[PDB]
């Protein structure tokens, strides 16, 4: 039976700009089946009250779900997306990277 | 001008952590407007798009009914399926259903679709004639026969002919100040030394709404498809998209590559370049 | 609207 490992990517709502609140967003994509874990993480550590969006899929039939919570870029504040999924070994780590 | 309504079903089995789970989602073009989740603490049809909530009790009613007959309907396909692909009552499985009908720019109907699929791949689809049905599998044929018997093929001309489009021209005319309303992308061109020798030049479109959009690299006038990296277009939680497309360039050759938008919401085909 | 007719495979 054939599995599909999540594209992952991590990028804000509007472009950054530190002290202005603005939203972080981890985006799933690409992946079967649907069970997946998706953490934000700030310098490290779980980010507590994240929303996502309902489960769909796209035309290939893979599943795609949005992760986000508001937030206050920094100069220093390192900011990432955590997934795990039964097609990974271990999570996968992806950095917030603001030109990306 | 060009519309589409699709309902996204998606029905998960997990043995020894309760009866399967079923979502369903609609959605008019890129922008989600009801879902229902058998897993709610509540399982009813509930409103995503402010233009959907003007519906009456009627309607939510209506929605509701259908989607918890279909959680009982495919709880009982997840078991049949399961026999005839002879799997074992161990494992976890997933059929997903995806149906709606386009309209062309005239808001006359373009094409209806219904297809499934079994864990992720396809299992039986309607055809484009709405008469008859392409099976993918010896399993999808016993279905198929299934279907063939209850008259589903007929019964879903009708609807996608009849209900779905006269329901999506409502919803289009309710929700007109957003539905018919193409947001164009706002784009740059971004410069990163990777080397002394060359440079990424990344081209962005943000804000478009709706998802399709093309973003292609020209050097010296001609696509640099291979060279291109293309990231897949992504929502921005405010409705509208994003996407860019890179390029590693020799330094300072910049000047000869451009980058190429297509929007439906574009006065006209934009021509960017990096400007130092 | 949705589809009125759950048919099992």
């Amino acid at each position: 039976m054939i599995q599909r490992t999540p594209k992952i990517q991590v990028y804000s709502r509007h472009p950054a700009e530190n002290g202005k609140s603005n939203f972080l967003n981890c985006y799933v994509s690409g992946f079967h089946p649907s069970d997946i874990e998706v953490d934000l993480l700030k310098n490290g550590e779980r980010i507590e009250k994240v929303e996502h969006s309902d489960l769909s899929f796209s035309k290939d039939w893979s599943f795609y779900l949005l992760y986000y919570t508001e937030f206050t870029p920094t100069e220093k504040d390192e900011y990432a997306c955590r997934v795990n999924h039964v097609t990974l070994s271990q999570p996968k780590i992806v950095k917030w990277d603001r030109d990306m | 001008g060009s519309h589409s309504m699709r309902y996204f079903y998606t029905a998960m089995s997990r043995p020894g952590r309760g009866e399967p789970r079923f979502i369903a989602v609609g959605y008019v073009d890129d922008t989600q407007f009801v879902r229902f989740d058998s897993d709610a603490a509540s399982p009813r049809t509930e409103p995503r798009a402010p233009w959907i909530e003007q519906e009456g009790p009627e309607y939510w009613d209506r929605n509701t009914q259908i989607f918890k007959t279909n959680t009982q309907t495919y709880r009982e396909s997840l078991r049949n399926l399961r026999g005839y692909y002879n799997q074992s009552e161990a494992g976890s499985h997933i059929i997903q259903r995806m149906y709606g009908c386009d309209l062309g720019p005239d808001g006359r109907l373009l094409r209806g679709h219904d297809q499934s699929a079994y864990d992720g791949k396809d299992y039986i689809a309607l055809n484009e004639d709405l008469s008859s049905w392409t099976a993918a599998d010896t399993a999808a044929q016993i279905t198929q026969r299934k279907w063939e018997a209850a008259r589903v093929a007929e019964q879903l001309r009708a609807y996608l002919e009849g209900l779905c489009v006269e329901w999506l021209r409502r919803y289009l005319e309710n929700g007109k100040e957003t539905l018919q309303r193409a947001d164009p992308p706002k784009t740059h061109v971004t410069h990163h030394p990777v080397s002394d020798h060359e440079a990424t030049l990344r081209c962005w479109a943000l804000g478009f709404y709706p998802a399709e959009i093309t973003l292609t690299w020209q050097r010296d006038g001609e696509d640099q498809t291979q060279d291109t990296e293309l990231v897949e277009t992504r929502p921005a939680g405010d409705r509208t998209f994003q996407k860019w497309a890179a390029v590693v360039v020799p330094s300072g050759e910049e000047q000869r590559y451009t980058c190429h938008v297509q929007h439906e919401g574009l006065p006209k085909p934009l021509t960017l370049r990096w400007e130092p | 609207l949705p589809f009125e007719r759950a048919t099992v495979m």
